[PDB]
Formats: C-alpha cells, structure tokens, sequence
RNA sequence: GGAAGAUCGUCGUCUCCGGUGAGGCGGCUGGACUUCAAAUCCAGUUGGGGCCGCCAGCGGUCCCGGGCAGGUUCGACUCCUGUGAUCUUCCGCCA
RNA sequence: AAUUGAAGAGUUUGAUCAUGGCUCAGAUUGAACGCUGGCGGCAGGCCUAACACAUGCAAGUCGAACGGUAACAGGAAGAAGCUUGCUUCUUUGCUGACGAGUGGCGGACGGGUGAGUAAUGUCUGGGAAACUGCCUGAUGGAGGGGGAUAACUACUGGAAACGGUAGCUAAUACCGCAUAACGUCGCAAGACCAAAGAGGGGGACCUUCGGGCCUCUUGCCAUCGGAUGUGCCCAGAUGGGAUUAGCUAGUAGGUGGGGUAACGGCUCACCUAGGCGACGAUCCCUAGCUGGUCUGAGAGGAUGACCAGCCACACUGGAACUGAGACACGGUCCAGACUCCUACGGGAGGCAGCAGUGGGGAAUAUUGCACAAUGGGCGCAAGCCUGAUGCAGCCAUGCCGCGUGUAUGAAGAAGGCCUUCGGGUUGUAAAGUACUUUCAGCGGGGAGGAAGGGAGUAAAGUUAAUACCUUUGCUCAUUGACGUUACCCGCAGAAGAAGCACCGGCUAACUCCGUGCCAGCAGCCGCGGUAAUACGGAGGGUGCAAGCGUUAAUCGGAAUUACUGGG
C-alpha cells in the first residue's frame, strides 16, 4: 500500500515543498531540489497541459499518501454530491483523519501520522481506529491512547506544531494532547495555491 | 519386512511369489502374452499381525535392467533365488555384484529346481554358494534349498522372513519419494506408486514434485495394498495426489519432497568400491534408484572419482548407486555421492587438500560443516540441501557454539577474526593508499574486504571489530582513534601558503586554485579536510571563511534579539555594510547548522551559546 | 516401460567408401572481389576432451573426434554387436 | 433530501479548407496467458462436450395406523452353574424399542442445465368458463357389517436377476349395508351420496375381571368459506432475413355427439367454404425470456454471468397410469443406442445434484466437516432424515484495506552514467542516530451469534375429577461445525514482506554503447542506409501497485444510420 522509497525526490521532481519530512525545516532547499530533479533535469523542462495537471494531481496525492482508484472513489462521490465538487471534495478530503492529526501537530509527518494510527494508539469516541482516510466528522472528540502519551516523539512534534502556527479550525487543547475537530474548512481560509478544478477536469476524460 | 526377489529369468521366483503370496505380478498385457516377467511386478503378504512384507520381483535382463534400478530403491531385503540345476547364473553374480555396491545390509539366497536334481548337486551348490559369498564380501546369508512348486522349503523360510529387520527412520528427516509408477485410477485422479525414502506423509501435505516442478496435495495413499491416512519412509507407498501437474510432464524417478530443491547438477564426486579399478574420464552409464543417466568418470586420488552426467538429477550425500560400462555387457563399479557441486579443476594444488577434508575427514555434517568454513562461507540452502536437512535438522547448527550465522551462511569465529585481520591489513592499505583521508566507510570497507561473502556475515563481523575498538567512528566516517584530522603532507604543503591568505580574506575555490597553482578538485578537497579539522567553514558550497570571523559573525548576531526582537535581513545594511546575499548565505548555513534556526519572519536561537546574559 | 524402425560427421545435405578417408551439393564469414550483385576459388565453419598455467575472463599439453563403447579384420565412420540419445509407429500402463 | 451533467488526437497534399473512413487515448469483464506475488475482509469461480462417467453420499419418515419380534436392553418363570445370590442357560412381545412386512405422508418441494424454444412461451394490462391436498373459519355427522391379502408357514423356478406354488391373518387397507341435505341432478316431483378410530387419564358403576363406562386429545366423512397456488382465454409488447409472397382442408364458422376440474375442433359426425397475408402471411437462419448487468450526459446501444420471476429439459425416443398436484433428475412400461453382469437361457444402469474422473479447450475448485444455527419433510413432541443451508478448503480471478518501517541524517560516499573530463546524476538515498512493533509469529486471556428445547415445580383453564391435557410463570443443567471465532493481553526483532509496464509523436516520462533497411520493434503515423531520442542492452526517469502488462469482448468517443442527433 504505502509508497516505501525516498520522499523528497518524488518531491523535487514538482519541486514543491511537500511536507513529507520536517523536523527542524519543512523542505531541506539545500538539496538541490530544483536545479537537477534528475539525470537529465539540468536542461529545463517545459512540461505539456497533460503533464502539469497530471503532475500537480501526483503532488496533492501524495501530500495526502492516496492511491489513484479510491482517489477516483473520492471523485466520483464528490461528483455524487450536490454542489461544488471540487471545494466540498477539498474541505472532506482535509477531514481525513491522519491530515488532522498532523494539523494537530501529535505527529512529525501525515505518514508518522499513518505509523502510529497503525499501531493502534489512536482513539477516536472511546474507539480504536486504523484508516488514516476516515473523515472525522463536525465537532468530534478525538484522543491517544493514554499509553501512547510519554513518548518522547509526540512533544517533540508539538514544538514543531507550535511553529507551524496550527489550525484555526481545531481546537486542541493539548493538555493531554487531545484536540477536538470543529469543521471542515472553507476554501478561502487554506492553500491559494492549489487549483482543484484542474484536477476535476483531468478525469473528466 | 521388505524382501525383493532378484536373479536370473525363469528361475521360479514367480513361481515363489505365488506360493507365499498368490498375487498375480503381471499386469500388462504383454507380460501376460510373453509369459516372462518383462518389468516389474509387485506382491504383498498381508498377515493378522498387521505387518505386509513387501515383494518386488524383477526382471533379470539387461535392457530391462533399467526398471530393475527402478525397484532397488528403498530395499529392506534382497533374495536372489538360484536354481539348483545350473547353480548360480551370471546374471545371478551381477545382481550380487549390484548389491554389494550399493550396501544393501544383508541378502538370502534362496536355491529353487532342488526337486528335480539329486541332494548331492543341492550339497554341491550349496558350497558353490557359501564360497560365492565370501567372493563378494557378504557376510550373514541363510542359504534355503526348496522346490517353490512343492512348498518344501516355506516353513523355514518364514523364520528368516520373521528375522529380517524393516529399517527404522529417525522422525527428523526432509520427507523424501521416489516416484515409481505413475498411472490414473478412474476415481480420484493420478495415484502414483513409489518408495518414500524418508519422511511420512498425509493427505494434507503438499508436496514438491520434481521434473515438473510443481506443489501436489495428497489426496489419498495405500501404505502397501493397506489405505491408511499417513505414509512412513520404507515402504513401498501408493500415493494419491492432486495438483496442476499432469502425466506428460511427469517421470519415473521424479522426487517427491517436502521443499524446493535447488535445480539439478551434472557435476558430482563419489566415492568409488569396485571389483577392478576404473580409469579417468570414460564414458559410462550411471544407474541409480529408478534414474539412468550417461556419464564419464574421471580419476581423483583413490577409489575418488568425479562424474559428468550428460542428464542433470536431483541428489543427496551418500547415495549409493552402481556405475556400468556404457556399451552394456558387464557390471564394473559402485559409486557413492559426496560432494554435489564440484568445482572445475580438481587436481588443481590448493584444492586436493580440501577435498581430502571434505571426504576423508569427515563422514557427519558438523565435521564437514567446519571444513568448509575452512574453506569459505557456508551457505544454509547448500548444506541444508546436500545433508536433506529439516528445519529441526537446521536448528542442530545453532544448537552448536562458536558458529556465527547471520542470515544465511556460517562461518567460524576464529575465522571470522582471522578475515577481521585481514579486514584491517586491507584498511591499512587503504589508509597508506591515501594517508590524507579519514577512511572508508562500512560498506566500502565491505567491498575493499570480503564483496563475494554475505553482507549481514561480513557487517556483523565489522560490527564486532567495532565492539573491539580497534577503529571508531562517527557521522558513519570509520577512522582510527589515532587521528587528530591532522592529514598527509601533500595537503599542509599548500594550507601553510594558504593560511595567510585565508586569514585576511578567504576567497573561492576557483580563485584559491588560481592563487596557488592547485587543481581545482585537489584544491577543493584539501579545504574540505581543513575544514573537518576545524580551520575553515564553508558557507554556502565553495565559499570558505576563516574560524576567527565565525565568531565575530556570532558576536554580530548576538545583538539581534536584543536590539530589535526579530531576525531581518536589514540588518545586513544597518549593521556592518555586508551584503544581502552574504547576510542570507550565512543564515541558511547556520539554519541547516542548528545555530539559528528559521521560522516565518524570524530565526530563533533554541540551542545555542550565542545568547549573551543580558 | 516394451517391440520394431529412422537419425546421431568434423557447419548443414548427399554419395559414400574395409586400404586409410575422400568427394558431390549447400548456407554463411570474410579475403582476391567489382558501383552493388553474380561467379570463381582461396581462407574458414575448428570440433571436443583428461590434464596443465590458469581465471588466462583464456591459452597450451597430449589425446581424441562419423553419438559413445566394444570386437573383428591384417586395417574400420566404413563390417557387425551393443549402447544410449533424439526420432517414427504400435502394444498396456489396473492402489 | 431523492442530484451535478456530454472534452479530443493522429493519418490522404507541396501547402490549404473540406468530405470521408482507418487508428488510439476511457470505462468494463464469469475473462484467458505473460512477468511479479506478503497479509486480511467481502464476492466470484465448466461461458467449450445438453460429451461420456468409476466410487460414495444427496429422501426419507411415522409403532401415538396394523399384525409382529428380526436385533438389542429390561422384566418374567425356570436352569442351579458357584465366588450360594456373583454368574450359568432355557423359555417368555410382556415392556422399552424396532429389522423386515402391510398401511399413511412425503418422493410433483428444494437442487442442476439453457439443449429444445420466435409462441403453446415471457412481460404488462386484463378477463371468465375452473381447480386448490394438508393450513385456517363456519356448518354438521361420525352408526352398523363382510370378504381377502402382505408379513408368516411349507414347497418350488433360476447362474443371478427376480419370482412362482399352496395355506393362515391383522389393520385409521379394501368392499358392502344403514343412514344424510343448507350438497349434486331434476322446471318440479323425486332419486342418490359418508365414515375409523387410535392415544392419555380417570370417580362411581359394569368387568367375558382383556376390558366396558366417564373425560380430553387428535384422527375419519359431509357442506359453505378464506387465502394461497395452479389451470384457461384475451390485448398488445418481445431477434434477423423479401436474392422467402404466397400459405392452410380440420385449416375458418355451424348443429349434435364425445371429452376437460373448466371455455374451446380439444376430438369426431355432418353442413358451409372459407381462413391468413406488404400492419410481411408462409418459409428460412439465429435464440430460452424478463426483472436486470455493463456502457452512455441523455435518449439509446449491447448483453441476460451471479441473484430473483416464468417456461422448458433430465442418455435418446415415446407412452400412459398412480396421485390434490407429473406425463414425474434420483417413479412405471416398451423400443433404441452406450457401458456392465450372466452358468449365455437372460438380466442391470444413466452426476445437465454434493464432491469427483476422463474428454473437449486458452481455462474454472474439496473423491471436505456439521445438521451447532436458518430452512424443509414426518411425528404429540423429543428426535429421525437433509450435499437444502451454514461454514471451511482452493485460486491475486474481481472489489476493498494494510504492511514491506516515520524522524533526523551531506563531509551530497563508493560504483554506474553523462560529458567540456573542469563537474554534476543516482541521493538523506545508504550508512549513522532517536525510534517503532501495524500486520505476521508465539504464549495466554477471551464477547456474541444460542433463540430455544428438556426436566422439575407453582398458578390458571378444562374435566365428575386435587387425574390426563393446555396456557403463563419460576429453579436446575444443557444445545457450537465455525472456534485455536471476533477481540484483547503481552513477548520479542524492521524483524516474515515491491514488483510490472513504459520513456520518437498521439501521450507524461532521456543519454551513451552494441547493431547497421541486418538482427529486429510496431495500436496508428511508422523507424533502423555507421553518430537509430523508435531495434537490443545499460544506467536514469515516468506511470500503476500487491498487482502490472498483451490478446479476446461490449458501449463510448463515432453527430461515423444522425428521435433528441446526418445528407
Ligand atoms: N521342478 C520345479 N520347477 C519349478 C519350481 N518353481 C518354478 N519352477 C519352474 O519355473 C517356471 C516358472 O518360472 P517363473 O517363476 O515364472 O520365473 P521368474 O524367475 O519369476 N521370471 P523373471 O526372472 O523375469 O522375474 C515354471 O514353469 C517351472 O517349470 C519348483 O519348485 N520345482
Ligand atoms: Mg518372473
């Protein structure tokens, strides 16, 4: 299922900073990402309309550590949905639970968020839960389970979550690391960057 | 009790097998045409007591020969029946000649047409015999004189019957099958007949057939004329079995085996016993338990020999099997499997004393098994493979001090820190290579020392030079402790002209290499080991500063969150007159240090001395 | 498996051949070889093996090569017996 | 709340704009093979030969229907063995029980297949001229006799198959008699039609001391019902072919007979000569049909796998009876063909059920466990039976999920490639470092599916009855094939776990070498002529992912049969 090899390379192939590692930084910039994605990519591509929105699609569904056939489930639904397929799509797919957890901040990496959500720490209602694509749901509790609190990695994420600045849309009271989830965010308050809609096209062949 | 018939056609032995137990041996029609006993039959003498002996009668003709070599497999016990009237027959001497080789543990004879011929030819036989079997080595045989027409020998027959022992099996064995007769029975599917050379088997076993290479479910057997729902090595074993295997592919003397042999070799030594000495590399028949294959035999040092098979054949160490002349006419020569992947060039000098180690040294696994650590690395799968290991027979090797197994081959402690040593008399080299560098790291130090041997072996084996001490590391550089970051000459020659020149100002890589006449990677690299000592840092790659300005860069920036709170490029302008692209070459070279660290609009200080008390 | 049959060179096909191996035919590789072809020859199909120096990744030794072995016979690819292998057809695969 | 939804490209010329096909991108499969393959859940799994089948199982059940005791376990008198109350054996339906026998019910349900089949079918909308066993409601009766027969006994045929001969006997079996209209016919008057009991308990009284008698249960017969299902008819709707336009004499109506549970040429007799047809008759080829599945913006197209509905078929051809219900997968009779047995005279059998074997083919599985549960047949019920069903087994065949480890880690290693040989690529990737055990494994703990049913007991009802029986309570123990369930606890170590295709343009993803219109690739336009971005390989990259690629098939693109939507 997961990806399993390097991530920052698939990450400078876009040459994007995909929070795919953090720590100290978000993306390394250092490493040349840029300049020589790969063998030939000293030469500077120019990239068709196929390949930009195929490409930007490769970026976002990383981001969020989905596969192509239920990304299209996704889609599909989001079609199924009355209204706007695209910014409802958005604002459920930000509802996926290993998103929250790194909004949160308990957790370096939306894919440390995969590892310990499967290793069954987490606990959501008094429930113990896997799926890292579960869609929380308005002002639902979630917590760790309290044997997963000590480790030294989860505070070690929050000074990080603290300097990222932290949703605005959760409430986390980190006082015993568990936060509840308020809304689904609205398209204005996140990304200006990402195109959605290009992506709805790309499979609307 | 397995007893199988053996001697020369139309010797009554049919005629025996009737008496004892009734079964009709023929089953083909043109057996049944021909009246002879044209390939093999089989009989059974099943009793209250609840053991059935097995009977095997077989043709004694030549160019049947070949289905005989089919039935020795598995034997318990061999009756050669000898008439009377002509006393032992050539074909006769053959078969005893076969069994000697092939160490069957006892045989009977049993001298049949007594009734025609007067009692003096049955004494004069009977002497004819007894020295026969000095002839051939045989030691223990129970001579019985009888006309099977007249059952006048049975009764003391059956107590030697009763004597004779079934071979016992030690329950950790890799199940083993020769596979025999191979014919579909209108209900449920293939049922093929065969020995079981070792192991038991159940219906819901699945099994590895080879020739065919595929897994086959049992789905039902007859231990002999006896269905039964488990299977145990030493008798002969009708064995039901499903699977996507078919007839076409399938072959008589295909195994089948618990497990995935590795694939068949032609290449093979054995052990040679013979009645007169063979010579080097001459073509011959190789005939082993229901498998004919075509060889030439080559001379190593005495009664060793080496075999090319022109057929590749699944084996295991000592298989005995009797070796013929290629034209026919004459059984010359035993042979027992030894060593089952050869090498090329056996008299070659510094391998005769390892086979003579091999061999000679050691008849069990363990003994062997250090020889060839001796020798190199042991590989599992291969040793597994030619000793028929189980998995409880693989544990007896971890069971073993002073054998370290990573995840595959063996190899002996003290030889292990013999190629440590090596290890190190190679990292000496390599350090007198280049006295310049810090030193190779693991896995190069892997590949400069052992790349052929398994690399969880030779990185566990460095692991234990580490534990050692004899060298340290850090940030994955392996250097001796001895080393200061003091360097080698050829590069102190040029830091001394440029240590003025650093001082007061540095300058570029290619500027540098311009003002000392260097090369540019020569002069990069002499830098980069000056500045793992400690004298320069590089702020962004090719541009290198001096020590005694980085601390005056820190003094600079300790007056940043004191006078203004943030951390801004302005400053740059606003404090010295350096550069923007200075200011932010410097900043990210402390971001990416942990000196600073950036965050939005500003760099924090979480962890460093910087910070002045006030 | 069994019976009978064909074939198994030294690059292939055939004539063969008991006097010491040869030849007809052919494909290809080039040289002599032309604008390419065509042709002619030449040169060549270089074969293997135990062993050697070897990994030399190759190259030699001696020996051998009509599948291999055996015998004639004075001398065998040559006659023949076998031996398998491939290949043709057929007999039965009966716990 | 019951929608939201439709893309193009390449290729005819020297160039253009058209027309026009050809090809591709998409989605999809009951798919197959190639390469690869760690796990779990949920599905699917002879579309070929409706080709042939070893072996076993798949429909039995009721002693509370009847005579019985074959077998077992008690009891009985007796044997008197001896270990003198341990065991010995005889006789004993007399009790529990039930072989076999008669009889009742089921076997016409359920399952399999799509061969036949273009209408006799199916769908929808209807209808009148019928039936409906056991369920359930009402209405009433239910009395009294006779003669056989199986089982059994004796004999006997034949290799066997399967009988035959003579005799005895029971039944809720059969046949009578009696009786019965609110039933049938008859305008009416009149005439006719029914049975069988068994079981449990029981006060008084009879007692041939078997039992009668009282009470209850349920069984039998009669009439009207209900509902359900079934039969019958009508109306259209449901493939292709006109290089099939003629076809029919029982065919179209009549009267009467016969026949159906029922209308009717369903059938016959006789009369009439009609009847059908470009609204495609007749004939021919294809085909099970529908709800639906896939596709599509849509209208439509194709298709009818799984599941459900209806029909048809059970080796082939036919036949008809038993029966409420059949022309009957596992009923009967005849004939045939194919295989088996046979003493050769003559018999036996049918997996298009569960599995399974062979054959066919590119290809599709346990010769499996349990009736624990649901369902079904019989029974008062317990239970008995069940390859229905529930699971399990198998397969990457499909849908879905997870893992094969997150963080930091540059002195940006080695090696490879590429060069201008100066330098960059693979790459924080590895190594290191902090971590981490998901899953797997091991060892333990450990829901629920399981409702009930049985016994006992109380109350209430019934009854002459504190009896039997019925209902409702309560106590007890008990019902698991799955199951070593799910789930959790730990133990430990990244430990058991990433491949496939493609990289000239369509179409996102490049350099060198090898080869030199050769070897070869190729959906299309194309390439390779000694410097191949297209062959083959390397490295690197791109796209999918435990799956990836070609072939096969349908719709889409194709507004390229154009109702929407063409000339
Ligand atoms: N006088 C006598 N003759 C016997 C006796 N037993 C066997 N024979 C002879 O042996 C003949 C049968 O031989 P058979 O048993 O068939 O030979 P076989 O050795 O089994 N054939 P194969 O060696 O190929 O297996 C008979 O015809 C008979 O003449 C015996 O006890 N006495
Ligand atoms: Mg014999």
């Amino acid at each position: 299922a997961r990806y399993l090899g390097p991530k920052l390379k698939l990450s400078r192939r876009e040459g994007t900073d995909l929070f795919l590692k953090s720590g100290v930084r978000a993306i390394d910039t250092k490493c040349k990402i840029e300049q020589a994605p790969g063998q030939h990519g000293a030469r500077k591509p120019r990239l068709s309309d196929y390949g930009v929105q195929l490409r930007e699609k490769q970026k976002v569904r990383r981001i969020y550590g989905v596969l192509e056939r239920q990304f299209r489930n996704y889609y599909k639904e989001a079609a199924r949905l009355k209204g706007n397929t695209g910014e409802n799509l958005l604002a459920l797919l930000e509802g996926r639970l290993d998103n929250v957890v790194y909004r949160m901040g308990f957790g370096a990496t939306r894919a440390e968020a995969r590892q310990l959500v499967s290793h069954k720490a987490i606990m959501v209602n008094g429930r113990v839960v896997n799926i890292a694509s579960y869609q929380v749901s308005p002002n639902d509790v979630v917590s760790i389970r309290e044997k997963a609190k000590k480790q030294s990695r989860v505070k070690a994420a929050l000074e990080l979550a603290e300097q990222r600045e932290k949703p605005t849309w959760l409430e986390v009271d980190a006082g015993k690391m568990e936060g509840t989830f308020k809304r689904k965010p609205e398209r204005s308050d996140l990304s200006a960057d990402i195109n959605e809609h290009l992506i709805v096209e790309l499979y609307s062949k | 009790m397995i007893i199988a018939t053996a001697g020369h056609v139309d010797h009554g032995k049919t005629t025996l097998l009737q008496a004892i137990t009734g079964v009709n041996a023929d089953r083909l029609p043109e057996e049944k045409k021909r009246g002879m006993t044209i390939d093999l039959g089989y009989a059974y003498w099943p009793q209250p007591d609840g053991r059935v002996p097995g009977f095997i009668d077989v043709p004694g003709h030549e160019k049947f020969l070949s289905n005989m070599l089919a039935g020795v497999g598995g034997i318990d016990h061999a009756l050669l029946v000898v008439a009377c009237d002509d006393g032992v027959m050539a074909q006769t001497r053959e078969h005893l000649a076969i069994l000697q080789l092939t160490g069957n543990p006892m045989l009977t004879v049993a001298l049949t047409k007594a009734d025609r011929v007067d009692e003096a030819r049955v004494d004069e036989v009977e002497r004819q015999v007894k020295e026969v079997l000095r002839e051939y080595g045989f030691a223990e045989a129970k001579l019985f004189i009888t006309a099977a027409t007249e059952g006048r020998g049975m009764d003391a027959l059956r107590e030697h019957l009763l004597q004779l022992p079934e071979r016992e099996h030690a329950s950790q064995h890799s199940f083993r099958l020769a596979i025999d007769r191979a014919f579909t029975v209108k209900g449920a599917g293939l049922v093929v007949t065969g020995t079981a050379l070792s192991g038991e088997v159940k219906v819901g076993d699945s099994l590895w057939l080879t020739g065919v290479n595929k897994p086959m479910r049992v789905r039902a057997l007859h231990a002999q004329n006896q269905p039964t729902e488990t299977a145990n090595a030493g008798q002969r074993i009708a064995l039901n079995i499903a699977g996507d295997a078919e007839k076409e592919q399938i072959n008589r003397g295909d195994w089948l085996l618990a497990d995935v042999p590795p694939e068949p070799f032609t290449r093979v030594i054995v052990e040679l016993q013979t009645h007169t000495p063979l010579t080097q590399w001459q073509p011959l028949h190789i005939h082993h338990a229901a498998s004919h294959v075509t060889g030439r035999v080559s001379l190593l040092e005495d009664n060793l020999a080496e075999l090319v098979f022109d057929t590749p054949l699944w084996l295991a160490d000592n298989d005995r099997l009797v070796l013929r002349d290629i034209s026919a006419r004459n059984t010359l020569a035993g042979a027992r499997v030894v060593m089952l992947n050869p090498p090329r060039r056996g008299k070659r000098k510094p391998e005769y004393l390892q086979w003579l180690a091999s061999l000679a040294r050691a008849q069990s696994d363990a003994d062997a098994l250090s020889v060839h650590l001796e020798r190199g690395a042991v590989n599992l799968a291969d040793f597994a493979w030619a000793r028929q290991l189980n998995g409880e027979g693989m544990r007896e090797l971890l069971q073993q001090p002073g054998y370290i197994q990573a995840g595959y081959s063996l190899l002996n402690a003290p030889v292990a820190a013999r190629w440590q040593r090596k290890i190190l008399d190679t990292l000496a080299t390599y350090h007198e290579q280049h006295r310049d560098e810090p030193g190779p790291g693991r896995e190069r130090l892997r590949r400069m020392a052992l790349p052929m041997e398994d690399e969880a072996l030779v990185l566990l084996l460095i692991e234990k030079m580490r534990e050692s001490g004899d060298i340290h590391s850090h940030h994955g550089w392996l250097h001796l402790p001895d080393h200061k970051a003091g360097f080698s000459e050829e590069q102190q020659a040029i830091w001394q002209k440029a240590e003025p020149l650093f001082g007061d100002e540095p300058w570029w890589v290619r500027d540098l290499a311009k003002e000392t006449g260097t090369d540019e990677q020569a002069m990069r690299l002499t830098l980069r080991q000056a500045a793992q000592q400690g004298i320069i840092t590089a702020i962004v790659k090719d541009r290198y500063y001096r020590n005694d300005r980085i601390v005056e860069f820190a003094n600079m920036i300790r007056d940043l969150d004191q006078e203004c709170g943030s951390t801004c490029a302005a400053d740059f302008r606003d404090r010295l007159g350096v550069g923007r692209k200075l200011a932010i070459q410097i900043l990210e070279y402390f971001d990416r240090i942990g000196f600073t660290r950036r965050r939005g609009n500003d760099h924090l200080l979480r962890d460093a001395l910087l910070f002045p008390e006030k």
